[PDB]
């Protein structure tokens, strides 16, 4: 078991200049999942029991 | 908190049993939920973006929102102003007349957050560098560089205003933006 | 036999106090969760676009 | 189709498909992700004969020798015509015109 | 005017009018509902020359 300072993310420097633009020539159709709760289990409690 | 911890009072909390564990579970869930809240708000990017070393963006001055490297906190002047206006009362540290944090001796401790102030500042810096150097492109795929006047001309089309309105008044719009950012610190 | 009922009174007081504190912390945590969901939605829809 | 960013998945939203789940719902967010980008030299406007030309829907890019109009989210170069561009003002007021 | 589907009523949203209510507000969502459709033969593109 090791302990470490967490890597916050990858490092990327965007090549900015005042007359350069980046335009994609291809694409990727991506499908992702989103699991999201709707209901929960309905409970009934007897008092005297 | 219940018993004086120098006593057999703790031998009667076993008569109630599952109650203190229920609080410890609930407060643990609250703490993990707060760390999840910070993670959902600030970790919107998977890459830490940086501004170019030449901070010229067509006349738009971002020096009051970009981080200041001359200070050890690595925060913007606005962020350095915001942390000074909040009288913070946490005790998320090991360091031990008495203050309000003498309530630790009654069993009430404060856990430190998973993300420190520097990591939240670096997330904010990455978001700012992305939205200045790449527009909205970094939030829906790879970061695509664009001149910032061209970015603002794209953003004028999103509100029903043609591109030539910006380019014929670029110095005026840059001056209005630089005046409006400078009034944020005063406000 | 008398210190027991006196401390049982005190311990039930501290039980009620702790349960009250955790109930208010859960309610405020729900409020902060709603505010943080709004903040993340505003980050994604105002900053990223 | 939602224009809200990251409300319906990461990327540019196209469709979503619900699926039934125990005590919940699962969405399959179909998004459009750009890929394989190239660097191009750009300009805010084109100066033809004193008039300033701005793109109607696209962007002026250059491959180093010739200038083209392409759409903003996909590289598709087209010849700069008056059908692709519109005229506003003159060449003396736009910073970076070529 | 909102492009969000079913956020401002069923249909293509045009206008909404608030009305005061006891302990609440009532919105009168004016939406555009298509009607009386007709089947046609369609094509993705037209080839001329």
């Amino acid at each position: 078991i090791i302990a470490y300072t967490m890597s916050l993310g990858a490092e990327n420097s965007v090549a900015y200049s005042n007359n350069s633009i980046a335009i994609p020539t291809n694409f990727t159709i991506s499908v992702t999942t989103e699991i999201l709760p709707v209901s929960m289990t309905k409970t009934s409690v007897d008092c005297t029991m | 908190y219940i018993c004086g911890d120098s006593t057999e009072c703790s031998n009667l909390l076993l008569q109630y049993g599952s109650f203190c564990t229920q609080l410890k579970r609930a407060l643990t869930g609250i703490a993990v939920e707060q760390d999840k809240n910070t993670q959902e708000v600030f970790a919107q990017v998977k890459q830490i973006y940086k501004t170019p070393p030449i901070k010229y963006f067509g006349g738009f001055n971002f020096s009051q929102i970009l981080p200041d490297p001359s200070k050890p906190s690595k925060r913007s002047p606005i962020e350095d102003l915001l942390f000074n206006k909040v009288t913070l009362a946490d005790a998320g540290f090991i360091k031990q007349r008495d203050l309000i944090c003498a309530q630790k001796f009654k069993g009430l401790t404060v856990l430190p957050p998973l993300l420190t102030d520097e990591m939240i500042a670096q997330y904010t810096s990455a978001l700012l560098a992305g939205t200045i150097t790449s527009g909205w492109t970094f939030g829906a795929g790879p970061a695509l560089q664009i001149p910032f006047p061209m970015q603002m001309a794209y953003r004028f089309n999103g509100i029903g205003v043609t591109q030539n309105v910006l380019y014929e008044n670029q110095k005026l719009i840059a001056n209005q933006f630089n005046s409006a950012i400078g009034k944020i610190q005063d406000s | 036999p008398e210190a027991e009922v006196q401390i049982d009174r005190l311990i039930t007081g501290r039980l009620q106090s702790l349960q009250t504190y955790v109930t208010q912390q859960l309610i405020r945590a729900a409020e902060i969760r709603a505010s943080a969901n709004l903040a993340a939605t505003k980050m994604s829809e105002c900053v990223l676009g | 189709q939602s224009k809200r960013v990251d409300f319906c998945g990461k990327g540019y939203h196209l469709m979503s498909f619900p699926q039934s789940a125990p005590h919940g719902v699962v969405f399959l967010h179909v998004t459009y992700v750009p890929a394989q980008e190239k660097n191009f030299t750009t300009a805010p406007a084109i100066c033809h004969d004193g008039k300033a030309h701005f793109p109607r829907e696209g962007v002026f890019v250059s491959n180093g020798t010739h200038w083209f109009v392409t759409q903003r989210n996909f590289y598709e170069p087209q010849i700069i015509t008056t059908d692709n561009t519109f005229v506003s003002g003159n060449c003396d007021v736009v910073i970076g015109i070529v």
